[PDB]
């Protein structure tokens, strides 16, 4: 019935250090219904080995999912999360900002 | 340990 | 206090097959089980080490329960569409959350069994575990069916017995991880936002359980209404992250302090930029 758009957060599991393996996360939350498209991008290109948590939801019935991939950050490589949802007319792209 | 019962809405 | 919580989601997909059913189970903030009806020959699967030794009869039993629930939810979704006179062309979602909360003595504080349809309350087992609250006249059809079939008695038996007993068993089996707090690792970042203001952001990383308090003060005075808080998010390894930010006049950063409260910290931590 009422649809809720996802909040989107892109971040690493541990503080990033160039050359050290890590995990890149895209956390989507607060959305309804549960169907959602989430891709992790490296320099604009979809990352292939990306997994996600099992679908669950919060007390207000809205859903949340963690998408993640193992990665080794470098100074020059750019990462982002691309999300599409029925509430979104075009995909939303959120960039990873390590200095946040 | 999940609920064992079952009833339609 | 501790809790065990199950979350069921069933979603119809007209013209793309039969409804998909997903279940997950948690003790406190730690998932321990999943089931996905779209898997080929689906099974209840462990997601925490402290149920991996439960054995095949247990896992066969949980799998049997999930398969029956998945099939039944297909019937329930069809019934609901009929109650509401909804079009078969639209997709719909049925959710259930249930479980038990325990006090420090292991006694049941509260049991739950609440359902939602189309993203909003449909029917809920009341606190007394003996009566129902229906959200509308469609849910009143379900309520009369469940009252005639003594559904509440079955849930109460589970919530006051099985739920409590198995939660206590999981807590003992997994005590090395479930009953141990992980303190947050903290730092402050700083970003100018204009010629005259700057963002101070206080980070807490790697903590368990998820409950945490992050606050900002200006010369000791709480800045509650000026602090931006993000919802606590998973790190992906079973721990959590949170940040709290404040926008301050450039040159006044030195007045501000971040304060961190967590079960894993015997004394609150103070940070400054």
């Amino acid at each position: 019935a009422i649809q809720r758009t996802p909040k989107i957060q892109v971040y690493s599991r541990h503080p990033a250090e160039n050359g050290k393996s890590n995990f890149l996360n895209c956390y989507v939350s607060g959305f309804h219904p549960s169907d959602i498209e989430v891709d992790l991008l490296k320099n604009g290109e979809r990352i292939e080995k990306v997994e996600h948590s099992d679908l669950s939801f919060s007390g207000d019935w809205s859903f949340y999912l963690l998408y993640y991939t193992e990665f080794t950050p470098t100074e020059k490589d750019e990462y982002a999360c691309r999300v599409n949802h029925v509430t979104l007319s075009q995909p939303k792209i959120v960039k990873w900002d390590r200095d946040m | 340990r999940a609920f064992p019962g079952l009833r339609y809405v | 206090s501790h809790s065990m919580r199950y979350f069921y989601t069933a979603v119809s997909r007209p013209g793309r097959g039969e409804p998909r059913f997903i279940a997950v189970g948690y003790v406190d903030d730690t998932q321990f089980v999943r089931f996905d009806s779209d898997a080929a020959s689906p099974r209840g699967e462990p997601r925490a080490p402290w149920v991996e030794q439960e054995g095949p009869e247990y896992w066969d039993r949980e799998t049997q329960k999930y398969k029956r629930q998945a099939q039944a939810d297909r019937v329930s979704l069809r019934n609901l569409r009929g109650y509401y006179n909804q079009s078969e062309a639209g997709s719909h979602t049925l959710q259930r959350m249930y479980g038990c909360d325990l006090g420090p003595d292991g006694r049941l504080l509260r049991g739950y069994d609440q359902s939602a349809y189309d993203g909003k309350d449909y029917i809920a087992l009341n606190e007394d575990l003996r009566s129902w609250t229906a959200a509308d006249t469609a849910a009143q059809i379900t309520q009369r069916k469940w009252e005639a079939a003594r559904e509440a008695e079955q849930w109460r038996a589970y919530l006051e017995g099985t739920c409590v007993e198995w939660l206590r068993r999981y807590l003992e089996n997994g005590k090395e991880t479930l009953q141990r707090a992980e303190h947050p690792k903290t730092h402050v970042t700083h970003h100018p936002v204009s010629d005259h203001e700057a963002t101070l952001r206080c980070w807490a990383l790697g903590f368990y359980p998820a409950e945490i308090t992050l606050t900002w003060q200006r010369d000791g005075e709480d800045q509650t209404q000026d602090t931006e808080l993000v919802e606590t998010r998973p790190a992906g390894d079973g721990t959590f992250q949170k940040w709290a930010a404040v926008v301050v006049p450039s040159g006044e950063e030195q007045r501000y302090t971040c304060h961190v409260q967590h079960e894993g910290l015997p004394e609150p931590l103070t940070l400054r930029w």
